[PDB]
RNA sequence: AACCCCCCGAAGCCAGGGAGCCAAGAAAAGCCUCUAAGCACAACCUGCGGGAACCCGUACCGCAAACCGACACAGGUGGGCGG
RNA sequence: GCCGACCCGCGAGGGCGGCUGGAGGUAAGGGAAGUGCGAAUGCCGGCAUGAGUAACGAUAAAGAGGGUGAGAAUCCCUCUCGCCGUAAGCCCAAGGGUUCCUACGCAAUGGUCGUCAGCGUAGGGUUAGGCGGGACCUAAGGUGAAGCCGAAAGGCGUAGCCGAA
RNA sequence: UAGCGGGCGUGGAUCCCUGGAUGUCCGAAUGGGGGAACCCGGCCGGCGGGAACGCCGGUCACCGCGCUUUUUGCGCGGGGGGAACCUGGGGAACUGAAACAUCUCAGUACCCAGAGGAGAGGAAAGAGAAAUCGACUCCCUGAGUAGCGGCGAGCGAAAGGGGACCAGCCUAAACCGUCCGGCUUGUCCGGGCGGGGUCGUGGGGCCCUCGGACACCGAAUCCCCAGCCUAGCCGAAGCUGUUGGGAAGCAGCGCCAGAGAGGGUGAAAGCCCCGUAGGCGAAAGGUGGGGGGAUAGGUGAGGGUACCCGAGUACCCCGUGGUUCGUGGAGCCAUGGGGGAAUCUGGGCGGACCACCGCCUAAGGCUAAGUACUCCGGGUGACCGAUAGCGCACCAGUACCGUGAGGGAAA
């Protein structure tokens, strides 16, 4: 259901849009690295966080 | 697609073999193998466990899947086929001669 | 080759040697052979510049006749090959 | 895109002996310049790199059953952070 | 820790050395110099300061059990050191 | 499918009975054919004989003690003996591609054995402005604007470009 | 595709159909290089402190045609691929002849260029004996006839008749107008554009007499819809005994049937499950003259003038090809070489040639359908059932083999 949620947020991301798109993506990107960085060490990772964040990025990218 | 079939998660009769006549709520339905889990076919697995984690696993005689054909849905009247009628809007399924 | 006003690819065809009388009999001996189109080079002035033509001997005049049609055409400025193209 | 160049920290005593010095090393994108590594880790850990080193690591070939297999290739990068700074993230 | 004398000594270095001989012994860029166009507040040249410096290879085998010989095969494989 | 000393048929074959086997089979009467195998130095596969035979791959060569281990002539250590030493030692290039290292392990690979390994599982391991190569040059050659030639495919080919131990 | 680990779904996920997005690198491969999957770069913009350095987005191959003032630019297009089918250019030998050379195999195999859902062909300078037929292709027949033939081996038509399909158009030239440039200024010459013209009972042009607009014919082009393809959905009728591990077997009493095809369910079920008969369905993409509409286009009688009616062409001769036709009495079609016309008192053909009678109008182009094939989807089988059947029922063009082309299993 998280889809309907984030979607509206993105045309909502039309304060600055292409610019905030980029700002927001870059952010989600870091969170992703921070994530897999901790995922590699083992004792700081669950799971579904990644794929959810991965696809999260995708629709932002759209 | 099309994998769909008889009933889902609810009350159902078993016209199988070792558990003919029996009745119970189907706690699971795996469409891939076309079988459903009820309360009938429950066999004893001797295995300790496949995964080393959690030492004690169970000599449990848990529920064994069952071909989704030997089980039939049911309502006020016992054991009935499934017709379907389109509601005033949606799409509900009436039994042999009653509702739901 | 052959390309020009002409357009005559050289074609191959039998050259069969016969031995005979004619009003007594006539026998043979066959083989394949290539007939080339008598074609010559044709240099010509045409506006500025000069311009040649790897043309058949048959259609030699057709060139000169076409050099006439070209008088009624507007052409200039470095056009060696290009002339040929625009030259009908 | 910039957090895409750095993939994950390499976990080796050899990688650890590097923390003792100013040398933090980790997995990086196969197609990546020592130059683009610099600016990437720089703006990823708020530090300043002075010197960068790179290796390719031909993926070892594992197998299962009768099925031959090939592990993906990777790129090591070892960076020298300016004398007098650190990555508490890598420290753990 | 001593780490110094004496002797032998290269085919190697100085190197584009020399002599003789006939069979008469690569090219191009770097580097230097000349001037065109252009330009001469440029540009080039020497020095100092500050900054910048990518891509690929680098394990191991390598006269052999890891290369070519169906084989941990008495065979085969170019260069250097070889007390 | 395996067994039969029974029954019918001249015979190919048919039937009945026992054991196995566990999901198919197809009268009478007709129809259609990939229709019957012992040989083809036939084809594919399986298993024999030779035979516990020949051989175990350089005549440089071994021995003992201790250790590890279910298990040791064969793995580890020590001492003794022997062989190479313009090599059977050391470095580089080609080719080979993880065989390097460590931990665990021996079904198979190793011409015996094997705890060992170049072997199985997993983890690690290759760091360059100066070394080699490319952001330099050209060689034979190759390519190939122009240009020339050839039924088509294509063949020569200047400049340029590629090409190095 | 189980398991460790963690999630999502009637606020309708997974999944299926349609359209869109992203889509590294190589490959026609296209900035350049190159040992495909790699290496180096120019220009404009952006990122980093960023001038050196690196990264990111955009752009830069070559050829052809048209536009452009040579040029530089701008636009449309081409390139490479495809099982078989198709068309053109080139084109074998084994073999047959019981040797072999003509001949046969065969215009086959194959190499090459090109076309496309087809391709080719196509509205008579035809057929050929009927004062007859009426584009083209395809099938049946004609016919193993006619005929060709070291008259050996062999090879082998056509007209006509029965069918499928059905359709016919555009232009060159005379003649009128215009714009441009060339030059010896002219009622001109040529080039481009427009109108006109398109035929064989000969037609057209220009000059005369006349009734045609509102007459009719009408697409092969464009437009709307129907219908169909790409997901789906509805779908009748059974229950108790009984042997059994297990009923769908057996016994008892019923029921449906526009559905008793088939498959599944612990064994042999119309009524248990999926189906079947019958019947519904598309917002989106594709298809679509089948139905309708519109436009392009086209349509006449008689008389004079004799202007035009496709040129290195017809025609003739030398060399050859195609056809049933092997130089034969050898035409017709096609054309490498030489000579070389006429525009309807023109010119080709009816198997040498001549006369007679009749046929048809060459030298420019386009045209659907019937036809071929099967990579792909579906349906059906007196088709196979793992030595069969495709080489592959199974992670096969794989393992393995070979420098390579290539070979190619088992399971
Ligand atoms: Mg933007
Ligand atoms: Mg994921
Ligand atoms: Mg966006
Ligand atoms: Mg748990
Ligand atoms: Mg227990
Ligand atoms: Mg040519
Ligand atoms: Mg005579
Ligand atoms: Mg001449
Ligand atoms: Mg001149
Ligand atoms: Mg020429
Ligand atoms: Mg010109
Ligand atoms: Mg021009
Ligand atoms: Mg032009
Ligand atoms: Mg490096
Ligand atoms: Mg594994
Ligand atoms: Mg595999
Ligand atoms: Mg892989
Ligand atoms: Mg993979
Ligand atoms: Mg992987
Ligand atoms: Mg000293
Ligand atoms: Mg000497
Ligand atoms: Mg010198
Ligand atoms: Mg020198
Ligand atoms: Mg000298
Ligand atoms: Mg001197
Ligand atoms: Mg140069
Ligand atoms: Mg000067
Ligand atoms: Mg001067
Ligand atoms: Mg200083
Ligand atoms: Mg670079
Ligand atoms: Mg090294
Ligand atoms: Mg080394
Ligand atoms: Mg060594
Ligand atoms: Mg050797
Ligand atoms: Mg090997
Ligand atoms: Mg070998
Ligand atoms: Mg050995
Ligand atoms: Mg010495
Ligand atoms: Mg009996
Ligand atoms: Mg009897
Ligand atoms: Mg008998
Ligand atoms: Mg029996
Ligand atoms: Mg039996
Ligand atoms: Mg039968
Ligand atoms: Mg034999
Ligand atoms: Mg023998
Ligand atoms: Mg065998
Ligand atoms: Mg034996
Ligand atoms: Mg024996
Ligand atoms: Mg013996
Ligand atoms: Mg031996
Ligand atoms: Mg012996
Ligand atoms: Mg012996
Ligand atoms: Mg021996
Ligand atoms: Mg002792
Ligand atoms: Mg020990
Ligand atoms: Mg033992
Ligand atoms: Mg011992
Ligand atoms: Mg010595
Ligand atoms: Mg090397
Ligand atoms: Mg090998
Ligand atoms: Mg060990
Ligand atoms: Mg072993
Ligand atoms: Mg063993
Ligand atoms: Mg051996
Ligand atoms: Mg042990
Ligand atoms: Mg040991
Ligand atoms: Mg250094
Ligand atoms: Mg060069
Ligand atoms: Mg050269
Ligand atoms: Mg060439
Ligand atoms: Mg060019
Ligand atoms: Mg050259
Ligand atoms: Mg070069
Ligand atoms: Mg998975
Ligand atoms: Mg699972
Ligand atoms: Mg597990
Ligand atoms: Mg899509
Ligand atoms: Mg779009
Ligand atoms: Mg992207
Ligand atoms: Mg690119
Ligand atoms: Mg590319
Ligand atoms: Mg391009
Ligand atoms: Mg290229
Ligand atoms: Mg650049
Ligand atoms: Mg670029
Ligand atoms: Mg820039
Ligand atoms: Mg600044
Ligand atoms: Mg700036
Ligand atoms: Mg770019
Ligand atoms: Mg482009
Ligand atoms: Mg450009
Ligand atoms: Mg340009
Ligand atoms: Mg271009
Ligand atoms: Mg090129
Ligand atoms: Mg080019
Ligand atoms: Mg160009
Ligand atoms: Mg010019
Ligand atoms: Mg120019
Ligand atoms: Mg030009
Ligand atoms: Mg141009
Ligand atoms: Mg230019
Ligand atoms: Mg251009
Ligand atoms: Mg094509
Ligand atoms: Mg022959
Ligand atoms: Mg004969
Ligand atoms: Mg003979
Ligand atoms: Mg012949
Ligand atoms: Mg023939
Ligand atoms: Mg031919
Ligand atoms: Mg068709
Ligand atoms: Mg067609
Ligand atoms: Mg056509
Ligand atoms: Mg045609
Ligand atoms: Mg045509
Ligand atoms: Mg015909
Ligand atoms: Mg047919
Ligand atoms: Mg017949
Ligand atoms: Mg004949
Ligand atoms: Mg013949
Ligand atoms: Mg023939
Ligand atoms: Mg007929
Ligand atoms: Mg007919
Ligand atoms: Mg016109
Ligand atoms: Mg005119
Ligand atoms: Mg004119
Ligand atoms: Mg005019
Ligand atoms: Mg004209
Ligand atoms: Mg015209
Ligand atoms: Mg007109
Ligand atoms: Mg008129
Ligand atoms: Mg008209
Ligand atoms: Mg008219
Ligand atoms: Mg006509
Ligand atoms: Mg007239
Ligand atoms: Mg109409
Ligand atoms: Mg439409
Ligand atoms: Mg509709
Ligand atoms: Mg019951
Ligand atoms: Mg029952
Ligand atoms: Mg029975
Ligand atoms: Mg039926
Ligand atoms: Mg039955
Ligand atoms: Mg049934
Ligand atoms: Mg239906
Ligand atoms: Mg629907
Ligand atoms: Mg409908
Ligand atoms: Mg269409
Ligand atoms: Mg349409
Ligand atoms: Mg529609
Ligand atoms: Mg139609
Ligand atoms: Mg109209
Ligand atoms: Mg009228
Ligand atoms: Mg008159
Ligand atoms: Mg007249
Ligand atoms: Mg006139
Ligand atoms: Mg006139
Ligand atoms: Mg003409
Ligand atoms: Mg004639
Ligand atoms: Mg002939
Ligand atoms: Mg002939
Ligand atoms: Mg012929
Ligand atoms: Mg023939
Ligand atoms: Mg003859
Ligand atoms: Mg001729
Ligand atoms: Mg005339
Ligand atoms: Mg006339
Ligand atoms: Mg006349
Ligand atoms: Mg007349
Ligand atoms: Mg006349
Ligand atoms: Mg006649
Ligand atoms: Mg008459
Ligand atoms: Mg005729
Ligand atoms: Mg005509
Ligand atoms: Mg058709
Ligand atoms: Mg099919
Ligand atoms: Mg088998
Ligand atoms: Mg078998
Ligand atoms: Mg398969
Ligand atoms: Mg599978
Ligand atoms: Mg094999
Ligand atoms: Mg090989
Ligand atoms: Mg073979």
């Amino acid at each position: 259901m998280k889809l309907s949620e984030v979607r509206k947020q993105l045309e909502e991301a039309r304060k600055l849009s292409p610019v905030e798109l980029e700002k927001l993506v870059r952010e989600k990107k870091r969170e992703l690295m921070e994530l897999r960085f901790q995922a590699s060490i083992g004792q700081l990772s669950q799971n579904h966080k990644i794929r959810d964040l991965k696809r999260q990025i995708a629709r932002l990218l759209t | 697609r099309v994998k769909m079939h008889v009933k889902k998660g609810d009350t159902v009769l078993v016209a199988s073999g070792k558990y003919k006549g029996r009745v119970g709520k189907v706690k699971e339905v795996l469409p891939k193998k076309y079988a459903v889990i009820v309360e009938g076919v429950n066999i004893v697995k001797k295995a300790v466990r496949v995964s080393p984690k959690y030492p004690q696993g169970g000599f449990i005689e848990k529920e064994a899947p069952l071909h989704a054909s030997k089980v039939r849905p049911i309502c006020p009247a016992c054991g009935k086929p499934t017709r379907v009628r389109k509601k005033f809007l949606e799409n509900g399924k009436k039994i042999r001669v009653c509702a739901k | 080759s052959g390309k020009r006003p002409i357009v005559a690819n050289s074609i191959q065809r039998r050259g069969k040697a016969k031995r005979e009388g004619g009003v007594g009999k006539k026998t043979t001996g066959i083989s394949k052979r290539r007939q080339y189109p008598n074609l010559q080079k044709v240099r010509v002035r045409v506006a500025g510049q000069e311009i040649t033509f790897r043309v058949a001997a048959s259609h030699i005049p057709k060139v000169y006749e076409l050099v006439e049609r070209a008088k009624g055409l507007r052409l200039e400025g470095l056009s060696p090959k290009e002339i040929k193209k625009e030259l009908l | 895109t910039a957090y895409d160049v750095i993939l994950a920290p390499v976990l080796s005593e050899k990688a650890y002996a590097g923390f003792a010095e100013g040398k933090y090393t980790f997995w990086v994108h196969p197609k990546a310049t020592k130059t683009e590594i610099k600016n990437a880790v720089e703006t990823a850990f708020k530090v300043k790199v002075v010197k960068v080193n790179t290796l390719h690591v031909r993926g070892k070939k594992k197998r299962l059953g009768r099925y031959l297999g090939k592990r993906p290739d990777r790129k090591k990068a070892i960076v020298q952070v300016a004398p007098g700074q650190k990555i508490e993230a890598l420290e753990g």
